[PDB]
């Protein structure tokens, strides 16, 4: 699991952090399409 | 409690005077510098 | 108006969000919340009236706040307080040193009562013995 | 491998070009402290014998207090500059840092390189970050602040009752302490710092104006007269405001006048009482 | 073909290159054995190149180390740490003395503190007395304390630091103290420099005895601006400022001379005070050539050195009524009489000098 | 105790011991044992206990795991003696901030 | 072709995942003596460009001599750059994002209020469109007098006379970027956390260069500042301090407006009424006579009312009430018809309204007259 801070425009490019590991920008996979992915809300992240 | 700081310093005292004895003067001296605080 | 919003559609009237309960202990306060709560149709959220009061400072707003989004989260639902005078009433300064953080959790909870985007369609019921020590901004009517 | 005895300490020692300048006799009027913080430092490493025959058991430490500015960082930093053995200074508050036990970790580090390099004399100024009596209230960091004061007070007890690192220590407040560092085994020499008197104070007044210029129409004792609550500080503050007052009239002989508006200068709140009271 | 080519391969150039790892020296071991510091935690040992003028690699620099084979690489200078940067070089432009006026005996006062010993170190010796270090602000709000500061600021523009005083606090049991340590290690880097520590009963105040863990950590920040103020390393070239509304709860060891060798009084200004800042305030202003001061300062007492510039502003603003342009002294008299009915639910100032 | 015939136990106990946080919960344990195992004795303790605890407000505080260390003192003060071969003597100052009434 | 192989090449190496890092200071190294040949290396001595420290987002502060895919004149210490995984090189310059607490506060609901609602009230709307309104609208019309843009407006008043529609009716009518901040939202749990808070918020401020801030109930924080114990009060006066700093005195700015609103003035401290801090003092006092038939028009306009009602009547049975109130008693009376059934009002609808409003308990009051 992750938090979500900033979302980008166009390209999703997701500003990221764990939760004390670091902090990443990412993308989303093809499973889950990008509507409920809006800011301020918790998100689980492959771990490789 | 003051009495063993009255005895250290009256050895501090005897130890400036280079002896190894701890005179009568040690003692009143260290009365009065202990009194004094 | 959580079971017929037809009628105040139509008459173009709004309901009193806020309802507060006073009177003599032992006379059914607890249970005219406790009807309220069989029926609702709704989520219903009780407070313990002295929950709010805690050691480190500004965390009761903090309570306030998840408390309040919890409300936005859900589609109506019914906030329930009891013992207000645990909260605050008061506003005293003769020599402002006693009681400021619950002043502040109240001033937190006196804000996000109403003004500025209110809460939506939500209700808010009150009950304390005593409502005569009270905050004029909460018997302010808009909010009770 | 094996490294020399002290590799990884993270804090240095006095170097030879730290040496802060300050001579004995730039100090006026502390012979009473003086010459008990000469032999409570450097004359039991020759000695050490007639405490045994008397029966005193030597001081390790030994801490200074007064009143904000009666001299104690001096004295101090005066013994930084005549001593022949090593000298090591730390800062009262930086073992503090945001980690789980560095704290007592970098502790261990300063009295194993105490220990191993000479007869040395470590000085920390203000303690009163450390050394509060307190109490355990669980916040999640006064844990390490009183667990710093367990392991500095596990470390003063058993070096070998021979070793001469000698430990010496400054506050202005030594009310707010734990009572086991005034304990036996552990600092124990006590010295005060207080106000001056009418002599001190002369003697004070004459080593500062023994380097400017002092034109002989400015008399010297009727300052001293006044008595005022003066401080150390405060002499420094009234040579240097009438020297910038000498200055701002572009002339380099201090006159009487000077010293009387630095007086008005440096102390004159304090005229604050009614008359009908008495 | 054009620019796209030659930025292409510079682009792929520099995607071979790696990092390197940041670390400080802690002794020499050997002539080729250097034990370091990696900031992040662990320590190791590590060797030079070859010709890395090992003489220089002293105790306590910052040198860069490769990641793979980790030897030294490069010395570099001293850390800044960006929140000392955020504080050096942020100021924008100021006008001069000009615009600050009935204060030129403070101003004065000021001057002979900082700009004397700097430009003319050499009158001082001559006496021979040390100038000096530090002065303090104080008096009622409205003054232009924080103006007199910027004032200061851009007459030679040393090496000015802006002290918020309130960001000097932090989350964690460190890094209050740790900065206070970069700022004037920074400070002994570059020597004529001037601190500026504004509203400083933020972080100052009296001692406290049992009174909270919360108070511990302020007051452990506090006692350290004591220690680096005089303690063992004295200062050379630097010069600190402050200014506060209360010198009354300040603590006593930060009162002391010699860490604030000179109180700086500013006061509620006089009659020809508020005369010549009215003249300042209305310069830029397209009055009618009809104006009188004398009446309008009058029927100002006890106002600060700000309300007057409330007081330009409100004439404006009946100028804006009914756009008539040019200020008349009526709107004066009329924005004077709405300014002292404001003055009159803040009041009883008066705090007690030092 | 030399005028009664038992021997002498004077126990330190303020700080050091309670850095290991719950020693102190040793502490009152291993020390009554040998105080049971040498032979008739005294057991001599300062004021500390009290500048350890006070009463239970630190169980809803915390007890900082010293508390505890006088929960666990109080049942082996309390145990089963009826004197045997174990007393203890209380030496203190400000007497009025611990649990006596209990 | 061969250049946009060279273009596939670069988009094949950044691929996603990037690292955020932050950036310690910008260097530049100068070369040595003689490098010598067969044991020369490129990042070293031969490299007369830029460079950069970064610390990242793991804590340990790496170096690199060559900054990358970014200009190196853009890059200032103390922002953002997405490095990569195992070079650890730059390779984006990212927005620069903010506290959650304030990502959370901009009004982007955009309410909807007109000035005619808050009827009663035209002389205190008037300076207050006019301390806020025509500087972002007519910098042309300030600048020809050429004097200085006000600063801050404190709206004050007892809690029922109505404060909060006026700033819910400037955020309706003006299209800067209005920004919304509470009271007690800056007392915060640790010690710092508002200092930090109430710098984010004015650093949002600054790049959305027209914006109103708002700041409600400023009697929590703000309160008078004296001589007193614990760390309750002390975190307060920390982010007071650092409220009064940021706002005016050094680095002054033009380009953000607040607006504060309070129910008592005699708490807060006087240094609240410096220069730039609250330009105006305005008062709310209680509706007299016109007001208050003027309130009740406004509120019953959506209402089904029957043409036979005079509100002078009204308006002179009810006494010391405000705009809540008032409002309260036209709700309560259409509520009243709602029991009986009739659509349409009637005067005693509305007395009945009146009556409930006041709220008198049981009298036995039968020994007068
Ligand atoms: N009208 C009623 N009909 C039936 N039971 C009632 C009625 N009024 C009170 N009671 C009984 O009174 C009991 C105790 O009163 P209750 O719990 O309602 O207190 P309350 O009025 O909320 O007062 P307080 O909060 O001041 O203690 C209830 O358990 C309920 O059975
Ligand atoms: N005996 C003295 N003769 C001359 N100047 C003195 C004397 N004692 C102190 N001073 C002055 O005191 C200053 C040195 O620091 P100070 O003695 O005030 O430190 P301190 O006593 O440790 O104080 P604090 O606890 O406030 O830090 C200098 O300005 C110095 O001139
Ligand atoms: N003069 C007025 N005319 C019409 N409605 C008014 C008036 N004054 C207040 N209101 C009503 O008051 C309600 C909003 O509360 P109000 O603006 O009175 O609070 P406030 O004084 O800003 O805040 P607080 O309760 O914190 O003191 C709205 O329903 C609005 O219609
Ligand atoms: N002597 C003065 N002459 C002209 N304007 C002044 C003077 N003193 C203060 N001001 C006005 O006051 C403002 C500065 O206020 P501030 O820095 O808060 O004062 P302080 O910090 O002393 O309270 C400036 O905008 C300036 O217009």
């Amino acid at each position: 699991c992750t938090k979500i801070i900033n979302a980008d425009s166009e390209d999703p490019k997701y500003i990221i952090n764990v939760k004390q590991f670091a902090k990443f920008v990412v993308d989303l996979s093809d499973q889950v399409a990008p509507t409920d992915i809006e800011e301020g809300m918790r998100v689980g992240v492959d771990r490789n | 409690a003051e009495v063993k700081g009255v005895c250290t310093e009256a050895g501090m005292y005897a130890l400036r005077e280079r002896r190894v004895h701890v005179t009568q003067e040690d003692f009143e001296m260290a009365v009065a510098k202990v009194m004094q605080k | 108006p959580l079971l017929h919003p037809e009628r105040f559609v139509n008459l173009g009237i709004e309901p009193p969000k806020g309802v507060l309960l006073f009177g003599p202990p032992g006379t059914g306060k607890t249970l005219c919340a406790r009807a309220v709560a069989n029926r609702t149709d709704a989520c219903f959220i009780r407070v313990i009236g002295s929950e709010l009061v805690q050691k480190y400072v500004g965390e009761g707003a903090r309570m306030v706040r998840e408390l309040f989004e919890m409300a936005r989260t859900k589609k109506a639902c019914l906030i329930f307080f009891d013992e207000i005078d645990a909260i605050g009433g008061a506003r005293f300064d003769d020599g402002a040193g006693g009681d400021n953080e619950v002043q502040r959790t109240m001033l937190e909870l006196i804000n996000q009562l109403d003004g500025f985007d209110p809460r939506g369609n939500i209700k808010v019921l009150m009950a304390t013995n005593r409502p005569d020590t009270l905050d004029p901004a909460l018997m302010r009517p808009g909010r009770l | 491998d094996v490294l020399p005895p002290e590799a990884d300490s993270s804090i240095m020692m006095l170097t030879s070009d730290q040496k802060p300048d300050v001579m004995y006799a730039d100090i006026g009027g502390m012979d009473i402290q003086k010459q008990e913080v000469r032999e409570a430092v450097e004359l039991p490493l020759t000695h050490f014998e007639l405490y045994k025959q008397i029966g005193i058991d030597p001081p390790r430490g030994v801490l200074m207090y007064g009143p904000p500015g009666c001299g104690k960082t001096m004295l101090a930093k005066a013994v930084a500059h005549h001593t022949t053995a090593a000298f090591i200074r730390v800062v009262g508050s930086e073992f503090v840092q945001k980690y789980l036990g560095e704290g007592p970790r970098m502790v261990r580090d300063v009295f194993r390189l105490a220990k191993e390099n000479a007869p040395a004399i470590i000085f920390i100024d203000e303690i009163d970050a450390i050394a509060t009596k307190r109490f355990d209230a669980q916040t999640g960091a006064d844990r390490e602040v009183q667990r710093i004061l367990l392991e500095l007070l596990n470390q003063m007890d058993g070096f070998d009752q021979n070793v001469n690192v000698k430990v010496i220590m400054a506050t202005n407040r030594a009310d707010t302490l734990d009572p086991a560092l005034l304990r036996p085994g552990r600092l124990d020499r006590k010295i005060e710092f207080p106000l001056p008197d009418r002599r001190q104070k002369r003697l004070i007044f004459s080593t500062i104006t023994s380097k400017m210029n002092l034109s002989e129409e400015v008399d010297l004792e009727d300052y001293v007269a006044r008595p005022d609550k003066i401080s150390g500080a405060d002499i420094n503050s009234i040579c240097q405001e009438s020297g910038m007052l000498a200055v701002r009239e572009n002339r380099y002989i201090v006159l009487a006048k000077d010293f009387e508006k630095a007086y008005k200068t440096v102390i004159k709140k304090d005229e604050q009482e009614h008359e009908f009271y008495k | 073909l054009t620019k796209q080519y030659e930025k292409s391969e510079n682009d792929l150039k520099a995607l071979q290159s790696v990092g390197q790892i940041v670390g400080e020296v802690l002794k020499q071991l050997t002539e080729e054995k250097f034990i370091v510091k990696a900031t992040n935690g662990p320590r190791y040992v590590v060797g030079c190149r070859r010709q890395l003028d090992k003489s220089k690699l002293k105790p306590g620099t910052r040198v860069a180390l490769d990641m793979t084979t980790l030897t030294i690489m490069r010395y570099l200078p001293r850390e800044v740490d960006p929140l000392v940067y955020n504080m050096s070089h942020e100021d924008p432009g100021n006008v001069s003395y000009s615009e600050i006026g009935g204060l030129s005996e403070q101003i004065r006062e000021l001057r002979e503190v900082i700009e004397l010993p700097l430009t003319n170190p050499e009158l001082f010796q001559r006496v021979g007395i040390i100038p000096p270090k530090g002065c303090l602000l104080y008096g009622p709000p409205g003054t232009g304390k924080t103006l007199l500061a910027r004032a200061v600021a851009s007459q030679l523009d040393c090496n000015f630091l802006k002290v918020v005083s309130s960001s000097i606090v932090d989350k964690y049991i460190g890094e209050s103290a740790r900065l206070i340590r970069e700022m004037f290690n920074y400070a002994r880097d570059h020597q004529p420099c001037i601190i500026f520590m504004d509203e400083i009963d933020a972080i100052g105040g009296r001692r406290f005895s049992e009174g909270t863990s919360a108070d511990r950590e302020i007051q452990r920040t506090l006692m350290e601006l004591l220690n680096q103020m005089d303690g063992f390393d004295t200062l050379h070239r630097v010069k600190m400022i402050m200014a506060t509304n209360r010198p009354d709860t300040l603590d006593p060891a930060l009162l002391r001379p010699g860490r604030l060798d000179r109180k700086i009084h500013i006061d509620l200004p006089n009659e020809q005070a508020r005369l010549d800042i009215l003249k300042i305030h209305a310069g830029p202003i397209t009055k009618h050539g009809e104006i009188d001061y004398e009446a309008i300062v009058k029927l100002s007492d006890g106002f600060n050195g700000a309300d007057l510039r409330n007081v330009c502003t409100e004439a404006g603003m009946f100028a804006i009524r009914a756009d008539h342009d040019f200020v008349v002294q009526e709107d004066f008299m009329k924005a004077v009489r709405k300014v002292a009915d404001s003055k009159k639910l803040e009041s009883k100032l008066d705090y007690k000098p030092v | 105790a030399h005028h009664t015939d038992c021997t002498f136990i004077r126990v330190s106990g303020s700080e050091l011991v309670q850095k290991f946080i719950g020693e102190g919960a040793r502490m009152v344990r291993e020390l009554f044992v040998m105080a049971r195992e040498h032979a008739p004795s005294i057991i001599f303790m300062d004021e500390i206990d009290s500048i350890g605890s006070s009463r239970l407000e630190g169980g809803s505080g915390g007890d900082s795991e010293v508390q505890r260390t006088m929960l666990e003192l109080l049942n082996q003060l309390d145990g089963f003696e009826a004197t045997k071969n174990i007393k203890v003597i209380m030496a203190t100052n400000r007497i009025d901030i611990l649990d006596s009434a209990l | 072709d061969k250049i946009k192989e060279n273009s596939e090449k670069i988009k094949v190496n950044k691929t996603l995942p990037y690292l955020v890092s932050n950036v310690i200071e910008l260097l530049d190294v100068d070369p040595n003596d003689q490098e010598e040949d067969g044991a020369n290396i490129d990042l070293d001595s031969q490299r007369k460009g830029k460079c950069a420290v970064i610390k990242t987002s793991t804590r340990q502060t790496y170096f690199l001599p060559v900054i990358g895919l970014v200009d190196a004149e853009k890059l200032k210490p103390g922002d953002l750059v997405g490095v990569n995984k195992d070079s650890y090189l730059i390779l984006e310059t990212l927005p620069t994002e903010y506290d959650s607490r304030v990502k959370a506060m901009e009004v982007d609901e955009r309410p909807t209020e007109q000035y005619s609602d808050i009827g009663g009230l035209d002389k205190q709307i008037q300076e207050l469109v006019e301390a806020i309104v025509l500087p972002m609208n007519h910098k042309e019309k300030f600048e020809n007098l050429g004097i200085q843009p006000p600063k801050g407006v404190l709206m004050y008043g007892p809690p029922g006379t109505g404060k909060t529609l006026l700033a819910r009716a400037c955020a309706a009518q003006t299209k800067a970027t209005f920004l919304k901040l509470a009271g007690p939202q800056l007392v915060q749990m640790f010690i710092g956390d508002g200092a930090k808070l109430v710098r984010d918020a004015f650093a949002l401020a600054k790049e959305k260069a027209p914006s109103i801030i708002f700041i409600d109930e400023l009697d929590a924080i703000g309160t008078k500042r004296f001589d007193s114990e614990k760390a309750g009060d002390r975190e307060v006066q920390r982010t007071m301090l650092e409220l009064l700093n940021q706002l005016d005195g050094f680095q002054p700015n033009t380009q953000v407006k607040v607006i504060a609103a309070t129910n008592r003035v005699d708490i807060l401290d006087p240094a609240l009424l410096r220069s730039g801090r609250l330009d105006r003092k305005i008062e709310f006092p209680m509706p007299n006579e016109e007001a208050r038939a003027r309130i009740m028009q406004i509120h019953s306009r959506k209402m089904n009312v029957s043409p036979d009602v005079n509100y002078e009547e009204l308006a002179r049975c009810t006494d010391d009430f405000n705009g809540a109130q008032c409002k309260a008693v036209c709700v309560e009376a259409g509520m009243i018809a709602l029991r009986r059934g009739a659509t349409e009002l009637t005067h005693e609808d509305y007395m009945e309204g009146i009556l409930e409003v006041q709220a008198k308990k049981k009298a036995n009051l039968q020994y007068y007259a």
